[PDB]
Order: structure tokens, then sequence, then C-alpha cells
């Protein structure tokens, strides 16, 4: 279950990278697209951990 | 090993159209294997030759002069592709992380030093505790010299 | 790469000064390094040991010898060359192995 | 090396510590900087960023174009061929404008040498010793690694144009800025070069002592002994003390 | 913190943000250029020609006294919408930051691009002034460039020069919320909009 | 950080933002680390000291 | 449009703008010399704050011979229909806020560079 959750989180962050590369990531107010993407990736990894 | 020695570092800055040649002292290099076409240049014939340097003469300088091991410095690491193992080389192209490999690590465990390589299974421990063991590894007791 | 020593005599404090003083040139061209050899109080050389240097609190060093070319030139005369070979200049320490 | 300053009058700096290989006259630091945009002047608002150069043994700031004209290039097109490799680049052509807009008074090589020599240490008189001192700075202090002999101004001008080209490339982000803790830009001094440097110092001291001995034994008209001239304790004592 | 409708409506809070955040020309425009215009009613830009003759049909100054040098500023529409500015505020800010020395001609609201033509009128009464020696005698295009740098890097359209980046947010804890007392006697925390 | 040219290590690819090159560790200390994520753990553990 | 400067045909200096009133034409003249010419365009200084970079011409086409760059085999070339291409991000200070991929055709005879 832990390995499947880690693989699912890796697939989710790969999909996040793919949608960021495809110009589909809308930046949140108060920060840039770099900070929004980094915050999304860090939140995904911390939630998975 | 004809004109240029293996000590000389050289960089091809492709994105900036530059060639940099460094022959000066102070540079630090790692000897690494040479990979072309997804295959190592080290073969089992070289293994049999390295099983008879224990017998007579097939020293490490012969292996460097054979063209399979090159001294790659830290400046040339920005332009080369190095792998963990030949298992990374044998991956199929449908899920391959990379298809153009130029170098391969002989063993990753040599990135450690002298007092940090004495830890049994250092990858299962903590890095500050590994630094502590390297600090008190010099404070151990034993036969220092014969 | 060291510059050669060029000389010119200046006897300006005495009468009868020669308008063309003699001149000297010194050049160093060759370096010889011998084995680490210790000279005792009587001057007898002996090959030192690193254990001997550790026990006697000596320095594990080897002497260095230089070849000196000395050219003596007079304005209006042929200069003459003199070779001072194997001139001892000092002991450089030797790292072990 | 190209670095960025968060504070001060310099938006970006380029530093090179050039030295002649395996020789004396140790390493000289050459800087080429750009002025910060935040200058409270009405005239300097349209000028904007401006390229200046900091020379060895000179405490003043000299624009790079007077330095380029001091190397024997009075035309702007030749200097821009030296610096700007491709003439089709718009914004770099705009960026090289304000230093040229500052440097109109200097348009001749000897005037440039006088401009260099008037701002250096111990300034001379009647402009000829200042020209000679400027040639001494440009030949023996500016980039000894590319050449210290005569007729080396072409390669020095090429290297200066390449380094200004690198600074103006890093002004736009087309090339990444250099990193101080990047270990590829670092070297390790082992026992070899360090003992070589001690050998340089002790050899210079030995030659000074030998010169003193033969100078105090040459003024009396007599000769000298070469074995008595060399004090053998100097190099051994210095190496023993430093080790 | 905000009071009234600003604390509960995001639009009035964003209008407060536009009154607080430092908005120079750097945060609103697209690009600048300097042109030479020998004929103001027959200018080189054809897209200006649809409206500049509208501006010079009933001019406020003699067109034969203006300088041929023109300053063409093209603005960004998205930043213009984000800062909630109108064009007449920008023209008034130009006219109070430079006085009567500059004439400003602005584009229409529904144009494809926001085009600005800034000119200087040749003050012939000030051209005969004495006491002018070694004071960097100044050319008209160079003067246009220096006042262009002045209006690009120094002046403020709106906000405070000592205030940098401004963020709008809602508090999620009971520390920056407004704690009030209800009619029942309980403490109610209202999460009003606020500025950082 | 990208110590190399758009790479944390030469064993990865340029412009890679995946969790292997980012610094995320998908394995436990009981299972053992890959050398890249062990180096990233060294990066993390140096900062505490 | 954008304009540059011109060099003197006699002493290779700048040719600064100048306005004379007897013909209502700009003259691009020499300031250390006596050379002058007419104006082909009308701009003297264009400054762009948010400038649109054409970085596809900025990237060197030799980066197809780079083992450290990623490769893809799904996005075909728009010019020569090559399946293999090299995708990477730009290096300028404007392009890191977009996460935009830039594709270079790996064919040595085509070397098409584009953006998807
Ligand atoms: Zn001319
Ligand atoms: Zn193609």
């Amino acid at each position: 279950e832990i390995q499947q959750a880690i693989k699912k989180a890796k697939d989710d962050v790969i999909n996040v990278i793919q949608k960021a590369h495809n110009m589909e990531l809308e930046p949140t107010p108060g920060n840039t697209l770099r900070q929004t993407f980094e915050n999304k990736v860090n939140r995904i990894l911390n939630d998975a951990r | 090993m004809d004109i240029i020695v293996s000590e000389v570092s050289m960089i091809r800055d492709i994105r900036d159209r530059e060639i940099r040649i460094y022959t000066d002292a102070g540079r630090i290099c790692r000897p690494l294997l040479i990979v072309e076409n997804g295959s190592l240049l080290l073969k089992k014939t070289h293994v049999e030759m390295l099983k008879e340097r224990d017998y007579n003469n097939y020293s490490w300088q012969v292996l460097v002069a054979s063209g399979v091991v090159e001294y790659i410095d830290t400046l040339e690491e920005e332009t080369v592709m190095i792998a963990m193992s030949p298992y990374d080389l044998k991956q199929d192209k449908d899920y391959a992380y990379c298809t153009t490999y130029t170098h391969c690590e002989i063993h990753p465990a040599m990135i450690l030093g002298v007092c940090a390589s004495i830890i049994p299974f250092p990858d299962h421990n903590q890095s500050p505790r590994n630094t502590y063991q390297s600090a008190m590894g010099k404070q151990a007791m034993g036969v220092y010299i014969t | 790469d060291s510059p050669a020593i060029e000389l010119q005599a200046e006897a300006q404090h005495t009468s009868g000064e020669v308008e063309t003083p003699p001149r000297f040139s010194l050049k160093f061209e060759q370096i010889y390094l011998s084995k680490p050899t210790h000279w005792e109080k009587d001057g007898s050389p002996s090959p030192m040991m690193p254990n001997e240097a550790r026990l006697r609190n000596l320095t594990y060093s080897a002497p260095l010898y230089v070849d000196i070319t000395k050219t003596k030139n007079v304005e209006g005369l042929d200069p003459v060359e003199t070779q001072h070979q194997k001139t001892f200049i000092g002991k450089i320490p030797i790292m072990l192995r | 090396y190209v670095f960025s300053m968060k504070d001060g009058k310099y938006a970006f700096k380029t530093e090179i510590r050039s030295c002649l290989e395996h020789s004396s006259r140790p390493t000289s630091t050459l800087w080429v900087n750009m002025m910060a945009r935040g200058s409270q002047n009405i005239k300097k608002s349209a000028i904007g960023q401006r390229i200046i150069a900091i020379l060895p043994y000179i405490k003043q700031e000299i624009p790079i174009m007077i330095v380029f004209r001091a190397l024997g290039f009075v035309a702007d097109r030749d200097i821009l061929e030296h610096i700007i490799y491709d003439f089709d680049d718009p914004e770099m052509m705009e960026m090289v404008k304000p230093s040229l807009d500052e440097a109109f008074v200097v348009q001749e090589q000897n005037v440039a040498l006088n401009f260099i020599g008037a701002r250096g240490a111990r300034p001379g008189v009647t402009k000829d010793k200042r020209i000679k001192y400027a040639k001494e700075i440009l030949q023996k202090e500016m980039l000894p690694h590319v050449g210290v002999s005569d007729f080396c101004e072409t390669k020095k001008a090429y290297f200066l144009g390449y380094m200004v080209h690198r600074l103006l490339l890093a002004s736009l982000g087309r090339r990444e800025l250099d990193d101080r803790d990047h270990y590829g830009n670092k070297r390790l001094d082992l026992a070899g070069p360090l003992l070589a440097f001690l050998f340089r110092g002790l050899f210079k001291n030995l030659m000074k002592e030998v010169r003193m001995y033969t100078q105090k034994f040459i003024d009396r008209g007599k000769d000298f002994n070469l074995e008595l001239a060399i004090k053998t304790n100097i190099i051994t004592d210095g190496l023993r003390y430093s080790l | 913190f905000l009071t009234g409708g600003a604390a509960r409506d995001a639009e009035k809070a964003k209008n407060v943000l536009c009154r607080l955040e430092h908005t120079t020309l750097r945060k609103v425009t697209a690009n600048t250029a300097i042109y030479y215009d020998p004929d103001p009613q027959r200018t080189v830009i054809s897209e200006d020609q649809e409206f500049v003759n509208v501006y010079y049909e009933m001019p406020d100054f003699d067109p034969t006294r203006i300088s041929p040098w023109l300053l063409r500023i093209e603005l960004d529409r998205k930043r213009m919408t984000d800062k909630k500015l109108t064009m007449e505020q920008i023209a008034e800010k130009i006219n109070v930051g430079f006085g009567e020395d500059l004439n400003c001609i602005f584009n229409d609201d529904n144009a494809d691009k926001l085009v600005l033509r800034i000119r200087i009128m040749n003050n012939e009464e000030n051209k005969f002034q004495d006491e002018d020696e070694a004071v960097d005698k100044m050319e008209d295009d160079m003067f246009l460039r220096c006042i262009e740098a002045n209006m690009l890097s120094d002046m403020t359209l709106q906000g405070i020069e000592a205030i940098g980046k401004v963020y709008m947010h809602l508090p999620q804890t009971d520390s920056k919320k407004r704690i009030v007392i209800t009619e029942t006697g309980e403490f109610k925390a209202i999460g009003e909009w606020l500025l950082e | 950080p990208y110590g190399f040219r758009k790479r944390t290590l030469p064993h990865f690819i340029k412009d890679d933002y995946g969790p292997e090159s980012r610094g995320f560790v998908e394995n436990s200390y009981l299972a053992g680390l890959t050398p890249s994520e062990f180096y990233f753990h060294a990066m993390g553990g140096r900062e505490g000291l | 449009g954008f304009v540059g400067i011109r060099f003197c045909q006699e002493c290779n200096n700048m040719l600064y703008p100048k306005e004379d009133k007897e013909n209502k034409i700009l003259l691009y003249a020499c300031r250390n010399c006596d050379y002058k010419q007419e104006a082909d365009s009308n701009c003297i200084y264009v400054n762009k704050i948010m400038h649109e970079i054409d970085e596809l011409t900025h990237i060197v086409p030799d980066v197809i011979s780079d083992p450290t760059l990623p490769r893809t085999e799904d996005h075909a070339c728009p010019k020569c229909s090559h399946r293999e291409a090299v995708f990477f991000q730009a290096q300028t200070r404007r392009a890191e806020e977009e996460m935009r991929l830039y594709y270079v055709c790996t064919n040595q005879n085509c070397t098409h560079r584009w953006t998807e």
C-alpha cells in the first residue's frame, strides 16, 4: 500500500509537470508560476509522506 | 595516449560555442568507464586480462591506455552522461530515462572518503550521524603502525 | 627563469677612478639533487634514515648542488668564463616514499 | 568570473585574476563593471548603465573605450568588431551605446595613454612618463597570461572584447551567472606549487644576499669567492621554519 | 484592515490595493520609442492617422510651435485592467508632473493598442534667456530621451513609493479575524479581507 | 539547487523536474537509498549542522 | 520595427541623428568627421520593457549533438516530419516563469526549431 501510494504520488507529480509544460497551470495570486508549481509539488510530496 | 595525456580537461560549450582546454595543476578528476552505443567499452577479455595482472603485468595504466577509462574532471561533468550501472544501459527505449550515455560509474560507494567508508551500510543511517562517525573515526583506538 | 646577476664596480669614493670598470655576470643553469645525507660534527657524511631522523630529531633533507657560470668582462678585453660546479646551496626536505 | 551585487553602485561585475604562468610578479585582479541604474542624476538618466574598468595599480575608474583606444584602435567599428561578434543583435548594440557616448574627448592613442597615466599611482609630468607608465600597466599588469612581450595588444584586445562580450551576455541572462561555491571554478594547491612558491621567495632572498655580498666586495676593486658568496642557511632555514 | 464594504467585497479591496501598491510606468506599459514627426497631421504612423487629426482639428496650442520630436508609448491592456486605471488619470498625472511643457495625445478606449504621443512645445519666450554657459547645452531628442527615462523610472501613477509588493488574503485562524459580540452574548469571528 | 547546468547531478537529464532529480526519497532507510537520493540526504543533513 | 546605427565611411565612428530645417529631413551625420546620409527609417531609440524574444533563433542548432539534453519521439517535426526531437527550456530571464518547452529537430539537414 505504501509503495502504491508513492507510485501514485509520483504519477500525480508527473501529471503536474506535464500540465505545467502544456500551459495549463493557472498561477495563484500572491506568487508567481514558479512558486505556485513548487508549492503544488511540495504539498503533494508532503501529503504523500 | 598519443599526444594529449588523460590529465588534460576539455569542455565543449555547445550552447555558447566554446572549447576550453585546461592543463594546469589543481584540477581533480575521477576515472570513469566509456560508453558508446548503449554499451560499455569494458569486456570480459579485459576481465581476464585483469585476472592475470595478479600473475604478471596487466596494470591499471594499461587499462587507461586501452581507451576504456578516462579521467573526467568536475568541469567536464556538465557535458557528459554517467550512469549507475549497465542495468540502466539495457533498458528498453519505450521507458528509457536516457538513450545517449557517454560514461558509467565503476561503483558509487567510492564517493565516500576514508573515515566515512568504514560505516557498515551507510545508506541506512543518518548523514549527520555519518559525519559524527567520520569525526570520531579518527579518535578510535588500535594498532596505528607496525 | 631567474634573471642573471649583472654587476658593475662603482669606486666613486676614491681618486683615480677607471672610466671602464670591470664587470661580472653570474648564471645558474643546472640542478643536482643527491640522496639525503647527514653531516656529523666532524664533517663525515652518512646516509640518514627516516628512523634516524625521527630518533635524533633531525630533518630528513637532501643537499642541492648548482652549477655557476661566472663571466668576467673588461671593456676592451676578452671576457673569461669560470665554472663553479656542484656548488652546495642548501638542504631541501624530502617527503617519504 | 561574472558576479552580481545586491548592494553598491555596480549592477554586475566581471573579475579575472590573471597571472603569468610559473613566474614571479604575482596575480593581478582586473575588473570590468557596469554602473547601477539607480543614480540620482538628470543627465545620467538617459545614459543609464555604463561600462567601466578597474586596472591593476590604479585607484580610479576608467571606461573600457579609452582602454580600447589605448591599444591602438581609434575607430569605433574596429572595437565593436572586437567586442560584438555578430552585428545583427539589436539590444547588445543598444547596450554598448553609453560608454561610447561618454568617451568622445579621447579619440587618439596617446591621449588615451595620458588618460590612463593621469589616474594611476605616482602620476608623472609632461605626459611622456605617463604614456610610458600606461604602456607598462597595459603590457605588464593587464592580462599577463595572454602575453607580456611586445606586439601582444591584438590578443589582449581580443580577450578584452570577449570578456566585455561575456559581461553583456550575462546582463541579459543569455548565459548563466558564475557561482562562487561551484567547485569546478576551484583549484587545489598541494605541496608542489606551495613549495615552489617558497622556493621562489627563498631564491629571491638568496639572490639578494649574494648581490649584497658581491656589491660590498666589488666597490673595493677586489674579487670574491663564490663559495663564500652563497649563504646556504637561508633556504634550509626558511623551509624548516615554514614546515 | 478594512472597514465597510471593502472588508467584505473583493472589488473594493482590490481598489484599495490599487491605491496602496506602487504602480510606476514599469508595471503598466509594453514599450517605448522615440520618433521624428515633421508633419503632425501627416505622421509616419498610419494607425495614429485615424485619430491624431481628431486631436489637431481643435488644438489647444499652435501646431507650428511644437517640436518635431515625438515620444510614442505603447501600453499593456492587461496591466491597465489589473491596475483599474483610466486614461484621463494618466494624462492628468503627466500634465501635473511636467506642467505645460508637454502635450499628451492618447488613444481611444476600444483600440487594438494604447498609443501615446508626447510632444514638447518650443517655448520661444525662454529661448532668449541669458546666463547659460558650461551648463551642458542639450539637444531636443536627447532631452526627450532624458525626460523619457524620468517618466519611465521615477514618477508614480498611484500608490506609495515606500511600499513594494502587496498581497490580498483572508485569514484562516482567529487572530486576524474581527471578533465581535453577537446579540446572544457569544464571540463571533468574521474573516474579513485584508492587506499585507 | 541546480549545481550543474540545469542539473542537480550529471546522472540526470537537463530540465528535469521529476522527484528523482528533485530530491524526493521514495525509499525508506530500511530498504536502502539510491546514491542520488543518499547525496540529497547529505544535502539535507549538512544544513542542520 | 527596430533600427540600429550606421558607421562612417571615412573614419568608422557613429553617425548621430541631426535635424536641419532647410529641407525638413533628418540627416544621420558624423561628429568627428564630415560624412552624412539620409534617413531610411524614422526611429532613433526604441526601448522595450516587455520585449518579445524570438529565442528560437537564439538557441544554437548544434545542441542536437548534446547527450545531456532530453529526447522525445512523439512530437513530429513541422518541416521534415522527423519523429525524434530534442526538447528543452530556454535560458533567458523571462522564460522561467512560463514552463515552456522548446523543440529542436534532430535531423542535421533540417534543424527546425519550434514551440508546442
Ligand atoms: Zn566620419
Ligand atoms: Zn525536421
